[PDB]
């Protein structure tokens, strides 16, 4: 649960120093782009369900995966699909205001593979949504912050994968 | 965090035993927790072999 | 009842090769930075197309 | 940082962070020259400071560096001397993040169990944060040392 | 706003030595979000408070009551 | 990879009892069943390439997704893999026929598919509808021959499909 | 109002008023007249943002003004724009407030409870929301409107 | 089943199967062939029931099939027909089991959800299997239809 | 805890389509057997003591199991042998009504080892008396549901071992 | 048994299971009753097998069981008399089988291991099973004791 | 392993259509930079050792992790170190050249986190040192190349973060 | 692993120090145990085989673990049991040469419990199999370093648990 | 140590320690008062040794520390001395160990690259340990400078 300038400080305070121009620098940085991050969060906030939606029908409907037989076919398996892909866009919405995905590293990714391979969701999938949410989120956003949000949504699909 | 708090306090298992009086203890244990408590010289005793 | 093999982690097989991959993917297999013929075999494709 | 702090309540209750957490979020970024303007200050005159308000200090309350008193003898002094160095560095630390929770983490939660276990007198070390305070808002201009004093006032609260 | 009220909750003849009275008649504070919870658990003892009071000097606000 | 014999001795060696009548009468209808079991598994060793390529049309003309471009069939490289997954499916339950007992296919067909197919994209659901496929395919097939009880073709087949397949209580 | 929610919050942890809430009030005093400003001009505009949005609303989903449709007639259209004017008045609140706490209480609360026994669509409210904050945004001033839209863009989000 | 019903309440309590239980499980056993019959009749006719039960939704809800519903265009309209087909299906499983279990997992345990995060009016859908439950009632004998009957009205409950 | 019944149900959704003729000959077996099972599931019900107190008597009484030291010695472990008897005969006849050994793999079987290796209980002795169990309900029960009640038995057997 | 063998080999190949291999699982299962008949006459008889084949080992091999040796005493001789049972009862599993590999299995991997340890003389528990072989052919025919002969001769050789 | 005219054939194959107009400037594009990433590239080749040497001496030199304990203490620490570095360096170039990052993902990053938090190298310090690689390369390729390179360094640190 | 005298010098290493008074003490302190140790060493070398003989005799034989099913049923399973308590015995020694029971932790203890769990040995039974190896081997080689091998058996228990 | 080799190799072979072997260490138990005493005393001169040998090494290469090479200015010859106390303490450490294994790995590891790419000449680095090679043999009895020149010698030569 770091955030960039939490992070900034936290790595001078482990070497024992008070902050360096380095550091300030660093700090400029994230002051600089949170206005673009904060605007693309509350867009994100706004269109989240929408996101979702869009990503599912782009990516995951009318598919193997949602024919019967595919681990996304029963109605329950459905709900939980849906929710599993909110989780992810609510924590990578949280990576970009913090500018740090080590949010997407504590509570989403310590386990999930695990999780993933023992219920016997398909990773690949998953990974197909999250790139089309990525798309989608993109195009919400604007451009110049979906490259942000991008860093994030990789991140989930490195850690998955 | 708070909904599932209340969901924990609020079920029946947390009624049924710790009632609306007890403070909540350790009623189970799963059996690689015992491995580690039980299993310990000083612990073991005699379990595991005649 | 029909226990699991490791973990599955999603494999990606090349469906097909193609120049710019298989200069780099030999360049990688032997750890060397592309080598300055076979990069130039890339830049006759690159110069091309 | 207010980030993390508004990322954490929303965290907690499963919520695409507020409309008004976003606006506190958006006035500290904008703030964010001022708050490293304020810092730099600080950091620079880290040595006038820690040496003026450890004087004051051992003025206010010369029981500490009398016999018997923690800070007695040239070694524990500079101990002490060294802890005011730390809170002020943390103070650093807080202003830049815009909240307190940085100098919480680190340094000011358990602060009564680690200074009872090494003997040194918890008000006493509050004096010479406030010492330092002082010294801070002398060499700040009356708007900055509005709001340094108030993460000063936090660590003397807390330490109180 | 939090909801106080009285009752002399019927026997759950649930003690042997132990205690009953404390269970038996009861004062309790219950917040207005969780009366209705309170008034289920009135329901499973069988009897009904004795006397309802809430703390809030006013009972409804369309807006900001909290 | 036990067969009905190896799996009865099996028991009866972990609890330490001698063959009783129960066992013996257990082992005796799998040797009665034997001879038809030998014959049906000839049955689908002699035909097995083409209970694999009129199972794989059955199956495309049922699913036609498959063979479209977002399928995983598509391309000649994938549809050839997919078929030898097919022969697979053939082989190792004929083996299962032969053996009487279904721990071939869940020792070396089973074991780790469902990670394999989710790592490689396969889709599961498909492959299972394709062993169906197979199983009617291979029912018929025997009963022509002349094998009276099929229940020792089919089983086999559907083990697969149940280990195979999700829950979707 | 933020002092108040900054209030209660701080009374739950027996804290005085912590330096970082100090400042969010000490800012929302400072905006206050901005706050003003903004719901005076919204409020002059109040009838035309809610009549032009509901148009905007029955545009965009003809299945709300077809046959089946809850707003069927034109008393049930009447109640759909009285329903897009009541969430104008709310953020109207709520930007004075500096909070959603009032928007929260007054009207969002059970808002999926309540619709479904209506029989309402949420989403169609959803869409006719989104419009409105369209049109509140161009009335309003374009660097005060960017404030505005954050508290819509809060209640369109918690309708689902 | 009703076995694994009365089995998983059984073992909820940690007890043998109750006498009354086994004699449920004894009835349900003996009609058995009664079900596969009623389940065989449905399976023959779902051509027919979709098609009817469909036109007839359509004609009662037309906003779904008019522009700005879920299902407009033959693309959206045979999908919306499918999850019809679907219902059918998870009705004659039911009738086969003798429990509304196999019906609760495979399909009517979020369906809220699915649905909404769909954009599709689940009343709609209710108003389906009403449909489809009295084409079932024409194509059932009396005293099956109303055991039929059932399992379709647990469908709309849990819809609706 | 899948049945027959439901078992037949789940693969023919998985394959997506409705209920087959062959699925409907595999029913009526299930039915068929139904009688049987249940009379069965009735005489063990009634007898349940009795299955475990000729079980415990035959194998585990008057031994070193018994006596001190033994793991069944201490009147706490002596009550909690017993408990696991009725355990094993309980979800055996959960099995045979069922038609199905899903019962006993997901929720009897399920780290039973892990469980017993940890407490030090004798996994080789508690074959041996779920054996005499087996026996026991096989007199009861007929050679009908015995050799039913026997697979499910053996099935415990198996996978405790 | 004869089974696996084909059906591993087989698999080895990655070809279906040849011709031959089918005829050769054929002979197999139709000479199972002879193999049953076999197994069930040792069985039956294993008390008079095991008596007279320890007092042939027992009189053969006399300081085995003398003072000092490895049977010496009451409990001792009554275990090595159950490990000529445990053997008599693999060679039923085998004799049923049709190959030594359920004997093999179970015992004959680590024999020498296990007596070495337990201090056997191994050529003694050879003879003992030697024992089992005389006595056993005798209660089959002259044809059906050719057959058991083998499996009782592995697993001398073996021990060996 | 995907080039970027892998990824742009396969989208279009998946889809099915002939390779669009819009998939054809994504090309174009790739193709019209090739001489520049094949002269970056060579540029690298030459100069890696020294790049390394500058980042090194830039962040890690003279530092608490060159201290005694500081986890690049021992001179097998500090070698491997200098060789993660050239990693990091020949990668980036391999994934310059193909225009995709998908030789960072299936080479260096599916394995990074598990290897780095096993050993507890300092995550930290070498996102520092790949981002002074970054500025030095940049230098000596020129902006172009500085900003193409760059976005593949930035992969690989925001991939360990 | 690490001995006595490598564990004191990577310790000052670590702190960067040369070696110290209080070091050299610690160093001479092994240097004193050095015969001993030396000397049970070769004791426990001839006489292996009877230890592991004697104890598996003391706990493991006649119990519910060599009846069948019992685990170490099987001459297979015997075999294994007698060769894993010689591993436990060898390494132990190693340990007891040594002064450090790294080798314990390196070469046996790390992922032993996962295996043993997956395998399902009995860990109660090893534990008291080991114990009763430390009753021999301290009648074997003295009281003295007999002190000193239930260190190190000790340190396997406690691993193994 | 000679102790690890020992228990390494044997490890490998899976062999209790042959006798070989169990009478090497003791007599590396024997020996390790000897050696004790020469880390002391090389540890107690290590000022002495580093100080002049450092010298020698400076006057022989001048080039070395001239301005362009590595050790130009005081900050980087200081550092170059450093280099050079720390093969003494690594050196100390191989002599208390009996054998190279601890120099061998904390450092003539990997110290052609680390060097290498550091700029500095590694054979000038050589005769730096050259001369502080002798000044230990001249601090040292005959003897005891012979293994101490062994180890030494073992650094030298992966220097080279
Ligand atoms: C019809 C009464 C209403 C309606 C429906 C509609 N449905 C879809 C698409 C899907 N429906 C489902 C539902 C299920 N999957 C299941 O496994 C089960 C139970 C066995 C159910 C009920 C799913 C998964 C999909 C999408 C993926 C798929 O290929 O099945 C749509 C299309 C949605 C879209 O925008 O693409 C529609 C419109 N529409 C109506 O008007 C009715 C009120
Ligand atoms: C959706 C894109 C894909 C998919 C997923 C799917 N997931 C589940 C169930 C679970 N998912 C999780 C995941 C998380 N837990 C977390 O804490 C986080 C981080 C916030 C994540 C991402 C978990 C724990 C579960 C288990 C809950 C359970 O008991 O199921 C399912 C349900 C499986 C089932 O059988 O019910 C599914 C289907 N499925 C797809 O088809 C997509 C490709
Ligand atoms: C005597 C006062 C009454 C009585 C008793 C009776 N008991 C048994 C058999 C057993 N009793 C025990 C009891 C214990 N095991 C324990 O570990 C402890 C605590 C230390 C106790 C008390 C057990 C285990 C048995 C089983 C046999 C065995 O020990 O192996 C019998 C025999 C019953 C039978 O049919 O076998 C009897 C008769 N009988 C009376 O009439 C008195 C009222
Ligand atoms: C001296 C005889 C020669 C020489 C050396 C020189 N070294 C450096 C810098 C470093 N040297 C090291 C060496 C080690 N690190 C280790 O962990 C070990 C083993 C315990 C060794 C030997 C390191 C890490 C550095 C980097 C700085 C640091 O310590 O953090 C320099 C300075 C290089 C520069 O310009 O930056 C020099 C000059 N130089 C000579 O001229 C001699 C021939
Ligand atoms: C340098 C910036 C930091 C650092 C690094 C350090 N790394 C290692 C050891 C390993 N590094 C890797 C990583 C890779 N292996 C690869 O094949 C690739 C490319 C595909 C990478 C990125 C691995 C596998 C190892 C371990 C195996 C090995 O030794 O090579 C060490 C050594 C740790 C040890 O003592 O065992 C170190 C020190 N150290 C730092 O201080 C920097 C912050
Ligand atoms: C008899 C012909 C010879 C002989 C044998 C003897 N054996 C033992 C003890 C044991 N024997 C076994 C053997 C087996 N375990 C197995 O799993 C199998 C295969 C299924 C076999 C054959 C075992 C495990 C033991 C240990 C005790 C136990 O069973 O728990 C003894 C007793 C040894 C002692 O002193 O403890 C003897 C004497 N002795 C002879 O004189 C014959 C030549």
């Amino acid at each position: 649960m770091q955030d960039a300038i939490t992070a900034v400080i936290n790595a001078s305070d482990v070497q024992g120093k008070y902050l360096d121009t380095a550091a300030m620098e660093k700090l400029k940085a994230y002051f600089a782009t949170g206005e673009l991050r904060v605007r693309a969060a509350s867009v994100i906030s706004a269109n989240a369900a929408n996101i979702v939606k869009e990503a599912v029908a782009k990516s995951l409907l009318y598919s193997d995966i949602t024919r019967p037989g595919g681990n996304m076919y029963t109605t329950r398996r459905y709900a939980a699909c849906i929710r599993d892909l909110d989780y992810y866009l609510r924590y990578a919405t949280y990576a970009m205001l913090a500018g740090d995905p080590s949010i997407l590293d504590e509570r989403v990714l310590n386990g999930l593979k695990e999780t993933y391979n023992s219920l016997g969701v398909p990773i690949a999938a998953t990974v197909q949504a999250i790139q089309a949410m990525k798309e989608v989120t993109a195009s919400l956003v604007g451009a110049d912050a979906g490259k942000e949000m991008g860093i994030y949504f990789d991140y989930i699909c490195s850690g998955l994968s | 965090l708070y909904g599932l708090v209340d969901a924990i306090i609020d079920s029946q298992e947390y009624s049924e035993a710790f009632g609306e009086d007890t403070v909540p203890y350790e009623r189970y244990i799963t059996p690689q927790g015992l491995a580690l408590r039980s299993l310990r010289v000083g612990t073991i005793g005699e379990t595991g072999v005649p | 009842v029909v226990k699991a093999s490791g973990g599955s982690s999603v494999a990606r097989p090349q469906l097909y090769q193609t120049v710019p991959v298989s200069t780099i993917i030999q360049a990688e297999q032997q750890d060397r930075f592309l080598n300055r013929g076979e990069l130039d075999e890339l830049a006759v494709y690159l110069r091309s197309g | 940082s207010v980030v993390t702090k508004s990322i954490v309540n929303a965290d907690a209750e499963a919520r695409y962070l507020s409309p008004g957490e976003l606006d506190r979020i958006k006035n500290f970024v904008s703030t964010g020259e001022r708050r490293l303007r304020i810092a730099q200050t600080l950091t620079e005159n880290r040595e006038r400071i820690v040496k003026q308000a450890g004087d004051q200090l051992f003025q206010k309350r010369p029981d500490v560096v009398s016999p018997g008193g923690n800070a007695y003898g040239e070694e524990m002094t500079a101990t002490c001397l060294r802890d005011l160095d730390y809170y002020l560095r943390l103070v650093t630390y807080g202003i830049v993040a815009g909240d307190v929770t940085p100098i919480e983490e680190i340094g000011l939660v358990g602060v009564r169990e680690m200074y009872n276990s090494l003997g040194t007198p918890i008000p006493a070390v509050a004096e010479g944060i406030r010492a330092m305070k002082n010294v801070a808002c002398s060499l700040l201009s009356a708007e900055d040392a509005a709001e340094a004093g108030s993460y000063f006032d936090f660590v003397i609260g807390a330490m109180q | 706003r939090m909801f106080k009220i009285t009752a002399c909750v019927p026997s759950q003849t649930r003690i042997r030595t132990q205690r009953e009275l404390q269970n038996t008649y009861f004062t309790k504070l219950v917040p207005y979000e969780n009366w209705f919870r309170e008034q289920q658990r009135i329901q499973k003892m069988g009897g009904k408070i004795v006397k309802v009071e809430l703390f809030t000097g006013k009972p409804g606000v369309n807006t900001g009551l909290a | 990879m036990r067969d009905a014999v190896t799996t009865l001795i099996k028991n009866y060696d972990s609890t330490g009892r001698y063959l009783d009548r129960d066992a013996v009468d257990r082992l005796r209808s799998y040797f009665n069943s034997g001879a038809a079991r030998v014959k049906a598994a000839a049955v689908i060793n002699a035909n097995a390439a083409a209970i694999v390529k009129e199972a794989a049309s059955a199956l495309f003309t049922e699913q036609p997704e498959l063979i479209q471009p977002g399928g995983n069939a598509y391309t000649t490289r994938r549809y050839a893999t997919c078929l030898r997954d097919m022969d697979y499916y053939l082989r190792y339950a004929s083996y299962a026929i032969v053996a009487g007992d279904v721990d071939v296919l869940n020792e070396r067909v089973l074991e780790g598919l469902r990670e394999t197919y989710n790592s490689l994209g396969v889709p599961i659901g498909p492959t299972v509808r394709g062993i169906q496929i197979m199983k009617e395919i291979v029912r018929d097939r025997v009963a022509a021959a002349g094998i009276e009880d099929t229940g020792i073709v089919e089983q086999p087949f559907d083990y697969m499909c149940r280990q195979l397949s999700e829950v979707n209580i």
